[PDB]
């Protein structure tokens, strides 16, 4: 911990972008998180919402 | 624009609808901006 002041400094940018990727994976109220997965199955005038 | 539908399917003439007529005959961009008008004609065409 003697380099805890550098060691933080690599452990929070690899932390904040580590969520920044994760976040793809939620759905935040769709049918399904994979943009090509509910384009492929409903029609535009609904795939827009 | 004018034509003559039969009450079947006649609720396809709108924004997103699929169908006979909506996909093959007569198909309403998604941001139409005007108004849809019909009457039935069976004294006339019938």
């Amino acid at each position: 911990s003697a380099l805890g002041k550098l060691q933080d400094v690599v452990n929070q940018n690899a932390q904040a972008l580590n969520t920044l990727v994760k976040q793809l994976s939620s759905n935040f109220g769709a049918i399904s998180s994979v943009l090509n997965d509910i384009l492929s199955r409903l029609d535009p005038p609904e795939a827009e919402v | 624009d004018s034509f003559v539908i039969r009450g079947d399917e006649v609720r396809q003439i709108a924004p997103g609808q699929t169908g006979k007529i909506a996909d093959y005959n007569y198909k309403l961009p998604d941001d139409f901006t005007g108004c849809v008008i019909a009457w039935n004609s069976n004294n006339l065409d019938s």
